[PDB]
């Protein structure tokens, strides 16, 4: 899981 | 004839229209973005539920905010009297009313104004879809237990 | 006798104002993977606003962050639809  | 209803767009044009897929995983070092792995699997998945959709599919990668802006310039210089509608699908880093190119940032709003009403005259009337997977911030939603 | 500018678009955001948006580096983001399994199973079916309306809450419930770092363990995303459409959208016709 990894943000944009 | 009979009786005549208007609540639905016409979607019966010989196209569908144009799927634009912008696919940005990597960004210039001098940025500092990080690559954005998995957004390959999106473009793909994207690519192949719109052409079920019957779209005409257009895959881009890796544009710099220049080639973003020359490419929606372009698009919405095209006639698209014989489509239906307009999708443009961005995948990138962004915050609030900001997609990122390889190289920086895009307002938004520059992008999508060149299919104003005014500005596209042949998706006049016709829906204009742009689907966003980018950051709108840095807020996380701690959510709350059912 | 004129329309605005600004009608007839929809801007389908994979997540709320303000907010980070989540992506699984092997399975791809939360917001398009939904998206496209709804649009598979629903597009011969429903209006795309009830369409998108699934992708909201397939997000919401089916996604849950996990992470090392407690800044961004545990974490929901809901996405965010914003319509200026002026008509119902199907895909299909006839
Ligand atoms: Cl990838
Ligand atoms: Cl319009």
């Amino acid at each position: 899981d990894e943000v944009d | 004839s009979g009786i005549s209803l208007d609540n639905s767009y016409k979607m019966d044009y010989p196209e569908m229209g144009l799927c634009i897929i912008i696919n940005n995983k990597n960004f210039h070092k001098s940025t500092g973005m990080t690559s954005r792995s998995g957004t390959d699997v999106d473009a793909a998945n994207l690519r192949e539920t719109f052409r079920n959709l019957k779209y005409e599919v257009r895959n881009k990668n890796d544009l710099t905010r220049e080639e973003i802006v020359e490419l929606m310039r372009d698009v919405s210089k095209e006639d698209h009297s014989k489509r239906s509608s307009f999708v443009c699908v961005l995948l990138s880093h962004g915050e609030e009313g900001i997609i990122f190119g390889t190289n920086g940032p895009v307002d938004l709003k520059k992008i999508t104004n060149f299919f104003r009403g005014d500005r596209c005259r042949s998706l006049d009337g016709k829906p204009k879809l742009f689907i966003i997977q980018a950051c709108r911030g840095t807020e996380l939603d701690c959510g709350i237990e059912t | 006798h004129k329309i605005p500018v600004e009608a007839d678009f929809l801007y389908a955001y994979s997540t709320a104002p303000g907010y980070y948006s989540w992506r699984n580096s092997k399975d791809g983001s939360w917001f398009i993977q939904s998206l496209c399994a709804m649009l598979k199973q629903y597009a011969d079916k429903l209006e795309f606003m009830h369409i998108l309306t699934r992708v909201n809450r397939k997000v919401a419930t089916e996604f849950e962050s996990f992470s090392f770092d407690a800044t961004f363990h545990a974490k929901k995303q809901i996405p965010c639809i914003v319509s200026m459409l002026t008509k119902e959208l199907y895909f299909y016709h006839h």
